[PDB]
């Protein structure tokens, strides 16, 4: 796995970094990739996340609601056996560092200070809005097409903004963890992932060869997936997505190795899907 | 028969209401999420009656009168009353039929108004189509859309099943302080544990909440897939209709104003029609221009010494802007609309205005979005219900009358677009009706003075906003969020607490800044002097200040003054929320930076 950091200076952001790849390489005639006239590429986009001068970080998970100067964490409660969050407050949104979410999918995690919490800043622009970002990482499985020794050709590509390249490779912290085994773990989605809840869980079972007693699906409102067709000259067709900062709960019948991160739903090789290991008690 | 407390939530609500361009199409979205519920209380009244019903308390619900019992009402029956969740009691047995029953109702009454908006939209050239290809509108994929959009969930739990008290509540997570200590108190009503659920019906609601949060995301992901082609001009996300068949401008140029609708935002369009030849209803303003220009009579006064010759000179320039000897968009009430949407026969509109303008004042271009929620046995939740209803029915409108449009009124929470010079009285009053209604209870609100050219969807969003993380966000709430968005993009924002405005109408501060750029400069020192703690401390510099800019006639009248000044600043400063002196004077004097703004308050 290959990590790349884009630093940006003046469809979703995902697949904008599966599109400046691909563009990329189809100029520099490795067309062998670039998918002509395909939805997905040949090599895959694990997925991507932002960052600030704090570095990596991530959509506050959608289980930890804001109460007073505290951000604390909800788990899962239990009713006529059915899992179930108790209520106990609107979720106020906003982004979480890589440190604490680790904290958080090891279930280390009781409150976090409100000081803690990030808001990103946005900038209008003429209209149109976008994040003060600084650092976007992306992570990509190439199965060969020479993507990081072209990538560290060139300082810089096109993101029509443009942004400055990094390439290291080596698969991140994040990735490889060691989360151990039990029958309560849960998954955070990092990137939007399409596909219905039932069939998310489905291939979950037939991925980690387990059954599934229960599961909540704890989000908030779908994300829609729009994206141009270049060939049909129109616009895609709309999809809805679970949203960055869900958690899918799972109470498995048998013990599992939760997986430190794991792809689900379609569009996979455009970074859709990301989900992160964790557990709860 | 067998007891059953059973839950209805309807989604989406803020996504729907703010896919808006128009004032009439966020009504219109308001109002029909509101019939929505009706169409679904039927189901159970039908069934039960309006007894069985806890919340909302249908007894004097308008659209329970009208729809129901077929009584005529008037326009009181333009306000959304009913919420978008409900608590009745059904037969057990009932249960899983009715939860088909409500889903299938809703789903066969969005796909009746979308073929009746089909129709409207043809036989009135909304969608110029020819008469063969108006077929494709009701295919499929379109009925998918209308099908698939909103989730009605239902979930519902047995009144009568045993249970242990302590066990269900610590196993559902309840276990609070609170929760605690009342499970106590019950079993000390009763020697046992083991009870039936309607005994902690309380906590038994809240763990239907759950499950019910639980059963929409289950529901709300299900959509379908969509064709490929262009989206609709006011949602963005859902296919145009005919967006499949077409290129970007063959497609648009088969829609009145070039805006390409998909199946929801049609239904959109065409509601208001609806409801008026079934009700022979409508709002009464239109557009935010309409509430708007209410600003001091503004409108009116215009209509009494410029109405008949600027409608004239308007037919001079095109025979289209008139219709029935009044102006057929109410924003040509200003010049700039003229010098943007026969040349010289417009010079003549534009200084008709222009000089009209010097002689009455120039037109209100701002307008206020008022949003309000409430700050945090079966019997007498029924009673509760009923004090919401009669409360949200009778009172709310009864404050707005006619000073602007009330939206929405379900119980506890509000949505009204007011005129600048009414928001702060109407919101006033709202909140002291709210408090005299139970002799407390607490309410929030958020207060947005926006452009008139501002895009709705996010003026609507920053209403929210000022509501949920300002407002909500204050240690003990019951506070109103006041933000002021200019259309140079200038945002100012203030939070305080509602005696505030109370305590400043009745000031002299007041009428001294009603009446000087003395209060501008005013404004300005003192702010600048709380960018950081002043060496000389809060109190000290207030009086610097209010030496330097109050004066009076007469040596001896600017000394009563300036000493009154400073101690209604003292007074006010009680009432603006703030973690420190520093910040309450800074949220004071935004406050004040906000009233006191010439261009929105002419
Ligand atoms: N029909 C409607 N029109 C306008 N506002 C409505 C409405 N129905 C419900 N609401 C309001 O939308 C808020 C967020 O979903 C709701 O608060 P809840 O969080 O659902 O209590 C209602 O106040
Ligand atoms: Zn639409």
């Amino acid at each position: 796995m290959i990590e790349v950091t884009f630093t940006p200076y003046d469809i979703p952001l995902p697949q904008t970094v599966a599109g400046a790849i691909r563009t990329l390489l189809f100029y520099k005639g490795l067309k062998n990739c670039v998918g002509v006239g395909e939805e997905e590429p040949e090599f895959t986009l694990v997925g991507i996340a932002i960052g600030t001068e704090k570095g990596r970080i991530y959509p506050l998970p959608f289980n930890i609601i804001k109460s007073e100067k505290f951000y604390k964490v909800v788990n899962p409660g239990r009713f006529l056996g059915k899992l179930i969050l108790p209520p106990k407050g609107k979720y106020k949104s906003g982004y979480v560092t890589e440190s604490i979410l680790e904290k958080y999918l090891k279930g280390e995690l009781k409150e976090v200070e409100e000081n803690k919490v990030i808001r990103i800043e946005k900038e209008k622009r003429i209209t149109v809005e976008f994040l003060r970002i600084e650092k976007i990482y992306a992570w990509i499985e190439d199965p060969g097409c020479g993507i990081k020794d072209i990538l560290s050709s060139y300082e810089f590509l096109t993101l029509s903004r443009v942004a400055f390249v990094e390439v290291d490779d080596k698969t991140p912290d994040i990735f490889n963890r060691e989360l151990g085994s039990t029958k309560k773990a849960l998954f955070y989605f990092s990137t939007p992932t399409i596909g219905k809840v039932g069939e998310i869980v489905q291939e979950l079972e037939k991925r980690l060869n387990a059954k599934i007693d229960d599961y909540l699906l704890v989000s908030s409102r779908p994300t829609a997936i729009s994206g141009w067709d270049m060939h049909e000259k129109k616009p895609k067709g709309t999809k809805f997505a679970i949203p960055p900062g869900s958690v899918l709960f799972v109470e498995f019948k048998e013990e599992v190795e939760v997986p430190p991160y794991i792809k689900l739903g379609k569009l996979k090789k455009l970074g859709y899907g990301l989900a992160l290991g964790g557990i709860w008690e | 028969k067998d007891p059953t407390l059973l839950r209805i939530k309807i989604v989406p609500v803020q996504p729907f209401i703010a896919n808006s361009r128009k004032q009439l199409d966020l009504w219109a979205s308001s109002h029909l999420l509101s019939m929505l519920m009706y169409k679904a209380l039927e189901v159970i009244v039908d069934k039960f009656g309006p007894e069985h019903v806890i919340y909302p308390s249908l007894r004097d619900q308008p659209f329970f009168l009208k729809f129901y019992l077929g009584e005529n009402i008037g326009d009181e029956i333009l306000v959304a009353n009913l919420p978008n969740k409900a608590l009745a009691i059904v037969s057990g047995k009932e249960a899983e039929k009715i939860e088909e029953e409500i889903k299938k109702r809703i789903r066969d009454f969005l796909l009746q108004l979308y073929r009746e908006a089909v129709d409207w939209a043809v036989e009135n050239g909304v969608v110029k189509v020819d008469r063969s290809e108006k077929d494709s509108m009701l295919k499929e994929a379109y009925l998918k859309i209308v099908r698939e959009y909103f989730t009605v969930s239902i979930t519902w739990v047995s009144l009568s099943e045993k249970e242990d008290i302590y066990q269900v509540t610590e196993n559902a997570g309840l276990s609070d302080e609170d929760v605690k200590k009342w499970l106590k108190f019950a079993e000390k009503k009763e020697n046992s544990r083991v009870l039936e659920r309607i005994a902690i019906y309380p906590l038994l609601v809240k763990i239907l909440d759950s499950l019910g949060e639980r059963k929409v995301t289950e529901e709300r992901f299900e959509k379908s897939e969509q064709l490929k082609g262009w989206k609709c001009h006011v949602c963005g996300e859902n296919l145009a209709i005919f967006g499949d068949m077409y290129d970007h401008d063959n497609l648009k140029s088969l829609w009145l104003d070039e805006e390409p609708l998909c199946p929801m935002c049609l239904i959109k369009r065409y509601y208001p029609v609806w409801i008026r030849s079934k009700t022979g209803q409508k709002i009464r303003f239109e557009s935010v221009v309409d509430v708007a220009l209410l600003y001091k009579n503004w409108r009116k006064i215009f209509d009494e010494k410029y109405g008949k010759d600027l409608v004239s000179k308007a037919r001079e320039v095109s025979e289209d802007f008139v219709k029935d000897n009044m102006l057929v968009d109410s924003d040509l009430y200003y010049s700039s609309t003229w010098e943007s949407g026969d040349e010289e026969k417009v010079k003549e509109v534009v200084d008709f205005l222009n000089a009209a303008y010097k002689e009455i004042g120039n037109p209100p271009k701002y307008y206020a979005i008022l949003v309000m929620d409430g700050d945090d046995t079966p019997q007498v939740h029924v009673a509760i219900s009923q004090a919401l209803a009669n409360f949200s029915i009778r009172e709310v409108r009864s404050v707005v009358k006619d000073e602007g449009l009330l939206i929405y009124a379900g119980g506890d929470d509000v949505l009204a677009i007011l005129p600048v010079d009414k928001a702060l009285e109407v919101a006033y009053k709202i909140r002291k009706e709210f408090g005299k209604s139970f002799e407390g209870w607490k309410l929030s609100a958020g207060i947005l003075i926006v452009h008139y050219k501002h895009p709705l969807y996010d003026a609507l969003e920053k209403a929210r906003d000022l509501l949920n993380n300002k407002a909500k966000n204050v240690p003990g709430k019951d506070t109103l969020a006041i933000g002021l968005l200019k259309r140079s993009g200038s945002y100012y924002i203030s939070l305080v607490g509602w005696e505030l405005i109370r305590v400043f109408y009745n000031s002299e501060l007041r009428k001294k800044l009603l009446e000087e750029g003395v209060g501008k400069r005013f404004i300005y020192h003192v702010l600048r002097e709380v960018d950081t703690w002043p060496k000389v401390g809060i109190d000290e510099m207030l009086k610097f200040e209010v030496i330097r800019h109050i004066r009076g006639r007469n040596k001896e009248e600017t000394k009563e003054l300036r000493e009154k000044i400073y101690g209604e600043i003292k007074d006010l400063l009680e009432h603006v929320r703030g973690n420190n002196e520093v910040e309450k004077v800074r949220g004071l004097f935004t406050f004040l930076k906000i009233i006191t703004d010439a261009e929105v308050f002419p």
